[PDB]
């Protein structure tokens, strides 16, 4: 759901021009969309193994 | 998970197919230049000098 | 002289890994092949005679 | 204690000697109480010709059934009395004639042999009943698909030439040949030069030569001269054969690509990589865990019922394949399976496997050349095809020397892109059409 | 026997969405298959009438 | 031993309970993910496993068709879970690594 | 010139077990373990266990997997074969001398730590089924099956192969059972061929000490007598007819041995017309076509059974049984020569001479020898044993087939085939 | 009896290089995939063009 | 075949009889495993011409009358050319047959040569097997008169 969100952050993003705090907050969402997916996900499977002694 | 495919054997495989790999990256190379009439490396071949 | 089976006679089954099964002791089929008509299959449902691990050069 | 190969020195060589005839008499002495002594002589069917043809098969029939000095029955009642086997066999370029017997009687046992080879009487009431005989065995060689399609399969591979045929002849021979034509056939072939007195076990070399100077005696001497053709070699063609008959329960397949022949130093190789692909047959234990990868597969999804490579050599040619048996839904994949097996040994071998496979021809030769009879076989075999006797430490050192490269590089001249002899028989309805069989001698990535 | 199940065409239909074998759990997530299905061919039938004039 | 093992015992039981399968009746290993490896465990179950881990599933898809939950009295205990599957997958695992070992000589 | 050759060595070790080995120095080895665990040991509640164990050689067991057993083995060219008679086991490897210890370890493991585990032998029982149809397919093997399951009321009537009813029924703890009171020190003998003394004392003293299992070579074989017919339509009648003879190592046994050669059994010559067999010739007399005749002879631990094998056409059984029976009678009436016993006393000696030239023979020969007798009994004695035989021991031999009780299988069309009641 | 069995002369049809049933057919076997592949290279070469 | 010998007295019944006689009567009602597929028509034919003819037929009618009956037996039942007697005759031989099963209950029949039917001695026989007991007369009963 942080994976939906900050895709709801970027199409918010995308809806705005590239000034003030829109720059920088969409560089975040899209490092964001990415660690979740490349890192974020993938680390939590494996705790979540772990988490069960599997 | 790419450990499996470590071993003695299967770097005797590799070098099975090396001189394949090679040429059919010889034929590739050779397929596009000709395809796209590669101004760049076609003008080093003899009779092939066009313009 | 025991080995009531090689006594030639009795039977003897034989399991292999590599090699194939065996029944084999002793009774008439030898003389027989020869006052022919004797047929048996090519295969059928089967296994193969003579069997392998026997080469050379 | 001793190595292997320590233990390959230990075996006696095979002793060799010559008589003024022509006729070599080799020997390999043992310390057993009981040996294989015979005749190994360079008659066959590829010596034959279209209307002599089933001619040796015929002799083999008549050979102990009467000599001039032993008649009719007393042959056999001399055999059979001091507990002696004789038998005897003839393939498409060798015939044999040999005795396992005690040792002490191997005078006897040779004076009984040369009795058979030169004085064989040929009675009509008997060259009459053989044929009778004769007859009956062809047809119960019919049921044996087995039999039938490596007939098949010489008969296409061989078109036209000598070794087409098979050894004992067509029907219309069997029953009109002739005393003549019998007579004819001995004189022309059973010929001092072209024959080999072997034995194996307790035995001196030196008893072995006093008996052959003393029954051989008086052969090629008074002969030699003008009559004795050479072998011509044999055209191989790369064809098929495929004798539907859907009334058979399992279908019978037998492809090969030509061999080299019996003196080719290739064939210890082409030996390895046969062994890589092995055998199979239902009754094997173990069948997803063997090393052959045919096998594995064609024992996971029951692919067949049986397969077996095979390297049969003749002078200057052979035939080197596969034959197998499965239902008739899987004739296809099983030809896929083993076609992808040569393939791969052709352009891939991997360096452990060829290990295996050299272990298990090691395996093999060893474990076959035990007890006099395959020994003595070996001797006369060998002098009639190498002119010497090869010691094991010689098959050991040739073995040995080949590795992965060898394999893949001699694999790669006879099979890779090259025709087969295909011979099918069965219901043969999914038996690949040549054009594919032959388009799976080659692959694409390669 | 049954048509349904063995002329060439309906065979297909028939194990296609009438035999097939279906979890007795799959939720309103699983809608949108079906929904792309017919999202395709509305845009197919309109936009074909579009083209009639466009 | 002490406070240390029990903590991370009562994380685990933490997760456990917020997983949340033992709501449905299920057992940790009922939701293992079927691949190979575990295909081959499942069909090596001996009969009366096999039945029970079948109709632990169906009581949880039935429930999670209707999207209902078990009674909190028939929830499955942390503790009480059986790894049942456990050994079997552990040996087919230890089978095929060893055909892999093979595979590299 | 060949270098002396070695003596075999044989050690009874204290526990029963028996070590037999000999140097031969062949490039190859031949490690044999033979068990007293054939199909005579099975009862009624657990028939056909000892095939199913037959076929399991290379099941997983603990410190050799499955895989493991058939890579290893195949890596070294080596092989694993197991081979069963109504009275023993008999598991054999073979491979080439730098390879002995390597295939000694997967012996030790199949003969002393298999696992049977309920999926690997669930997998194996349709090889029941496949590996009897392959042997059932030579018209001698039901014969024989029938003829001892007719000869005796007792293990010696088990066959070498599972009945149908009980493929897919016999189970893993049957198995562990089996091995567990039959595979015990007392009940086993080591064989090595191309392996040493030492070596085989160092692994029987270490991996063979196993006792638990039951004690003699027997429940005991009661022979009974009685027949077995199985209608077939096969064109040629297969038949046996024997009696209880004598105990495998006793005197009496020889002179059944010889008076089999005397009647006579295989053929000596490629196609012959079988000069020097009694049979042979009686029958030839009466008979005129397809045939075939033999002097058939099993002996056991306890018992024995002795008579012939005939082959022949439907309507000629009848013909062929009784010319062949009454010629075994008129050797039990006294008309045997004397150069006769001397021929069969030839075709014996060099038949066993010639039957342990090889490895697969002497060492089975060996083997069962360490089983039967606990010894290990010299070409030359047993020669001077055949030698013992007297004329009238062969005659008695006959005397005693002739008149006591019967026993016949016999399968093919039988409507000319005699009962026994008719003989 | 399938022993009767020979295979009908192909004379007929069969190339030059293997008319003969005194010689190997090893010899030609090259020139004669020689040949037919060459009728397929050109094929492709021409297809390419 | 299959349907019949799944109740156990079936095949023990079938190899009474074979074990009993070494003839005829050891034939049994169904056919050996081995026949099935190879029984032909013309053995159908040849079976019929020898065995059903007017010599060995009976036409038994229930709610017919004599006439018809015998009109049609004289019309269509007039078939002479097999063979004749109620016998290749039955010798009896004696012996038993044994098939290992693992049922739980273990079925056996102990006989002997009796009396042809119809003979006097074959109701001695009768009256014999109703003293020592025959099938039950009351439903789940001690069988106090067997």
């Amino acid at each position: 759901w942080a994976l939906v969100a900050d895709l709801l952050t970027l199409t918010w993003i995308g809806g705005q021009p590239v000034e003030h705090p829109y720059i920088t907050i969409g560089q975040l969402a899209s490092v964001l969309y990415f660690l979740l997916i490349l890192v974020l996900m993938p680390t939590a499977g494996t705790i979540e193994n772990k988490l069960l002694k599997w | 998970m790419l450990t499996r495919f470590l071993g003695p054997r299967y770097r005797q495989l590799a070098r099975n197919w090396v001189p394949t790999a090679q040429l059919w990256g010889a034929v590739g190379a050779v397929g596009l230049v000709w395809a796209t009439d590669w101004r760049l490396i076609l003008d080093w071949v003899p009779y092939i000098n066009g313009k | 002289m025991l080995s009531v089976a090689a006594r030639s006679g009795p039977f003897a089954p034989v399991l292999s890994a590599t090699s194939r099964g065996v029944a084999g002791a002793l009774r008439p089929l030898v003389q027989a092949a020869v006052p022919a008509t004797s047929e048996s299959p090519v295969l059928d449902l089967k296994r193969s005679v003579l069997c392998r691990e026997s080469l050379r050069g | 204690t001793a190595t292997y190969a320590q233990a390959l020195q230990s075996v006696p060589e095979t002793q060799v000697s010559q008589l003024d005839n022509g006729l070599r008499v080799a020997s390999e002495q043992s310390s057993q109480p009981t040996c294989t002594v015979g005749v190994w002589i360079d008659a066959g069917s590829r010596y034959e010709s279209e209307k002599n043809n089933g001619a040796g098969y015929f002799v083999e029939h008549l050979a102990f059934k009467g000599t001039k000095n032993r008649p009719g029955n007393a042959l056999e009642k001399e055999v059979e009395s001091m507990g002696a086997h004789l038998n005897a066999y003839s393939t498409r370029e060798h015939t044999a004639y040999y005795i396992k017997a005690l040792s002490k009687d191997l005078p006897k046992a040779v004076e009984l042999l040369a009795d058979i080879v030169q004085n064989c009487s040929l009675e009509d009431s008997q060259i009459e009943k053989e044929r009778d005989v004769i007859l009956q065995e062809l047809q119960e060689n019919d049921t044996s698909m087995r039999d039938v399609v490596f007939n098949y399969l010489h008969a296409t591979a061989f078109q036209g030439t000598p070794l087409a045929q098979s050894v004992e002849g067509p029907s219309e021979n069997v029953r009109k040949l002739s005393r003549a034509d019998l007579t004819e056939y001995l004189s022309r072939h059973y010929k001092a030069p072209r024959m080999v007195l072997a034995a194996a076990g307790g035995l001196e070399h030196r008893q072995l030569l006093d008996l052959a100077q003393k029954h051989f005696s008086g052969l090629s001497g008074t002969y030699d001269e003008d009559a004795v053709p050479t072998l011509s070699p044999c055209r191989f063609t790369g064809s098929q054969i495929c004798h539907r008959e859907d009334g058979l329960p399992l279908a019978h397949v037998a492809i090969a690509v030509e061999g080299p022949g019996w003196a080719h130093p290739d064939n210890v190789a082409l030996q390895v990589a046969n062994a890589i692909i092995g055998h199979y047959d239902c009754t094997y234990g173990g069948g997803a865990h063997l090393s052959s990868p045919l096998a594995s597969i064609a024992a996971t999804n029951k692919l067949c019922q049986s397969f077996q490579t095979f390297n049969i050599c003749y002078a200057d040619t052979g035939l080197l394949g596969a034959h197998f048996v499965c239902d008739h839904m899987s004739i296809d994949d099983m030809m896929f399976v083993l076609q992808g097996q040569w393939m791969r040994l052709c352009t891939s071998a991997t360096e452990s496997e060829v290990l295996r496979g050299k272990n298990l021809l090691r395996n093999a030769l060893v474990s076959h050349l035990d007890g006099t009879t395959p020994v003595c076989e070996d001797i006369g075999r060998s002098l009639l095809t190498y002119g010497r006797r090869i010691p094991l430490a010689e098959w050991e050192s040739r073995i040995a020397e080949v590795d992965a490269r060898v394999v893949r590089e001699v694999c790669s001249k006879y099979f890779y892109d090259q025709c087969p002899a295909v011979a099918g028989f069965g219901p043969i309805e999914q038996l690949p059409d040549y054009n594919r069989i032959r388009s799976g001698m080659f692959w694409l990535r390669f | 026997t049954n048509i349904r199940k063995s002329h060439p065409l309906m065979k297909i239909v028939n194990n296609a969405f009438i035999d097939l074998p279906a979890p007795s759990n799959i939720s309103s997530w699983w809608n949108f298959g079906s929904l792309l299905g017919i999202c395709l061919i509305l845009q197919i039938l309109t936009g074909l009438f579009l083209a009639m004039h466009y | 031993v002490s406070a240390s093992s029990r903590w991370l015992e009562g994380i685990r039981k933490w997760y456990y309970n917020a997983a949340g399968f033992n709501k449905l009746g299920l057992m940790r290993d009922d939701t293992i993910h079927e691949n190979d490896d575990v295909k081959e465990a499942i069909r090596r179950l001996p009969e009366n496993l096999y039945d029970d881990r079948v109709f632990r599933i169906k009581r949880a898809l039935d429930l999670s068709m209707r999207q209902q939950i078990l009674p909190k009295e028939q929830w499955t205990k942390y503790e009480e879970d059986k790894s049942y599957l456990e050994p079997y997958l552990k040996e087919v695992i230890r089978e095929r690594k060893e055909r892999e070992e093979w595979a590299k000589k | 010139v060949p270098p002396h050759p070695q003596d075999l060595e044989f050690t009874r070790l204290p526990n029963g077990l028996v070590i037999a080995s000999l140097e031969n120095y062949a490039p190859a080895s031949r490690i044999g373990l033979f068990i007293k665990a054939g199909s005579r040991y099975e009862n009624s509640n657990n028939l056909g266990t000892s095939h199913l164990l037959r076929l399991a050689s290379s099941l997983t067991t603990k410190g050799a997997s499955s895989f493991k057993i058939t890579r290893g083995i195949e890596a070294v060219g080596g092989k694993l074969s197991v081979t069963s008679t109504r009275e023993n086991m008999a598991y054999t490897v073979e491979c080439l001398r730098d390879d002995v210890d390597i295939l000694m370890e997967f012996l030790l493991n199949v003969t002393t730590a298999p696992e049977f585990r309920r999926w690997e032998v669930a997998a194996l029982q349709p090889q029941l089924r496949i590996d009897k149809a392959v042997a059932l397919q030579n018209p001698q093997a039901h014969v024989i099956e029938n003829l001892h399951a007719a000869a005796y009321r007792n293990a010696l009537a088990n066959s070498l192969y599972c009945p149908d009813y009980r493929i897919g029924k016999v189970t893993p703890v049957e198995l562990h059972d089996y091995v567990q009171n039959h595979f015990t020190s007392a009940r086993m003998a080591l064989i090595g061929l191309g392996v040493s003394h030492p070596v085989l004392k160092q692994v029987a003293e270490q991996f063979l000490n196993i006792r638990g299992g039951l004690g003699l070579s027997g429940a005991k074989a009661k022979y009974h007598g009685g027949e077995i017919r199985e209608q077939n339509g096969d064109s040629l009648v297969h038949a046996a007819l024997v009696a209880e003879s004598a105990a495998i190592g006793s005197a009496e046994a020889n002179a059944f041995s010889v008076l089999q050669h005397v009647l006579g059994a295989g053929p000596h010559v490629k196609r012959g017309s079988n000069a020097t067999s009694s049979l042979y010739q009686a029958v030839a007399k009466g008979v005129h076509q397809p045939f075939d005749v033999s002097a058939f002879n099993a002996s056991y631990s306890d018992s024995g059974l002795f008579g012939f094998y005939t082959i022949s056409q439907a309507a000629s059984a009848g013909d062929v049984i009784k010319a062949a029976y009454n010629q075994v009678k008129t050797i039990a009436q006294g008309n045997l020569s004397n150069p006769d016993v001397q021929a069969a006393k030839n075709k014996l000696k060099a038949g066993y001479l010639m039957s342990v030239e090889s490895s697969e023979g002497f060492l089975d020969e060996v083997g069962s020898q360490a089983l039967a007798a606990g010894s290990y009994t010299p070409p030359s004695t047993v020669l001077q044993q055949i030698d013992a035989v007297a004329d009238a021991d062969v005659i008695n031999a006959a005397k005693k087939f002739v008149s006591g009780r019967k026993s016949m299988a016999a399968s093919g069309n039988l409507g000319h085939t005699p009962f026994i009641d008719e003989l | 009896s399938h022993t009767d069995i020979k295979v009908p002369d192909f004379s007929d049809y069969r190339r030059p290089e293997v008319l003969d049933s005194t010689k190997s057919s090893k010899e030609s076997s090259e020139a004669r995939k020689g040949f037919s592949y060459l009728v397929t290279a050109t094929t492709t070469v021409g297809v390419a063009y």
